[PDB]
């Protein structure tokens, strides 16, 4: 309450918002061992030589399928509107 | 104790293999940093090679057909002879 005066003080719900801290709460602890049975650190990330591969390589091959992707959805939001979509007929 | 001192005045004798190893080792730990050189030359000359060669570096999965529906060429775009 206070708002816009020199007794602004934070209200009831944000002091109750910062009272959870949620100490020894992890709920995503599941993404981070699912990601790292990949074993991307070992393989690649570990090494600086290698490091420096899986980010020219998956550059490489990242950059091709992006464009992929999103060749296809341009194909699809503008279909028949594209002049590789509608053949000309040549007047008689 | 002269024999003494010939073995350690002898265990330096081969100091020029001694350094051509030590470069040599330093060599090797730098081998590794192909593994990104090469591939990254060859994706800033792609372009340059021909659509034959393309398509042999990359395994088959670059071809013609994969050439952007807005290609660089406007009168090439989906094929030398256009789209139809
Ligand atoms: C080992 C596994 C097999 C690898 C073989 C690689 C073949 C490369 C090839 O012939 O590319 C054809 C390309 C294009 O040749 P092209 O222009 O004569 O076309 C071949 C015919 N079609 C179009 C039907 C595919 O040529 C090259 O890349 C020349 C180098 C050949 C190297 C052969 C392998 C050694
Ligand atoms: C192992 C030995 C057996 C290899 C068989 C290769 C067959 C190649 C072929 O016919 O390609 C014709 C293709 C396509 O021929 P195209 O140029 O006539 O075009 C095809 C399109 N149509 C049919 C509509 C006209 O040409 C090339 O790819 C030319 C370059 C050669 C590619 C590199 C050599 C082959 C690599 C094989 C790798 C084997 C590992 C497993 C597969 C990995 C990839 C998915
Ligand atoms: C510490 C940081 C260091 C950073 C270092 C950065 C270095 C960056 C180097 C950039 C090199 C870029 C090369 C690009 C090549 C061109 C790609 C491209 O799109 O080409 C356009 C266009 C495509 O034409 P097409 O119709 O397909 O017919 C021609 C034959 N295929 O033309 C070409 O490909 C011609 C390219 C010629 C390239 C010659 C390269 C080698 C020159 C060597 C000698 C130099 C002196």
């Amino acid at each position: 309450s206070g708002f816009g005066t020199s007794y602004a003080h934070d209200p009831k719900w944000i002091e109750d918002w910062m009272a959870r801290k949620r100490v020894g709460v992890d709920r995503m602890d599941w993404f981070f061992r699912a990601f790292n049975r990949l074993r991307l650190y070992e393989l690649f990330f570990k090494s600086t030589p290698r490091f420096y591969a899986f980010m020219v390589i998956g550059g490489l091959l990242g950059s091709y399928y992006w464009s992929r992707f999103w060749e296809q959805y341009w194909i699809r939001v503008n279909k028949g509107r594209l002049y590789k979509d509608v053949p000309y007929v040549y007047p008689p | 104790t002269l024999a003494v001192y010939h073995r350690l005045w002898g265990m330096t004798e081969q100091f020029a293999a001694r350094k051509k190893w030590g470069w040599r080792q330093v060599y090797h730990r730098m081998l590794p940093f192909q593994i990104a050189l090469y591939p990254s030359l060859m994706w800033y000359l792609f372009g340059w090679f021909d659509d034959p060669y393309k398509e042999a570096m990359t395994l088959g999965i670059w071809n013609v057909s994969k050439r952007s529906l807005y290609f660089w060429d406007p009168l090439r775009s989906g094929g030398d002879k256009g789209w139809y």
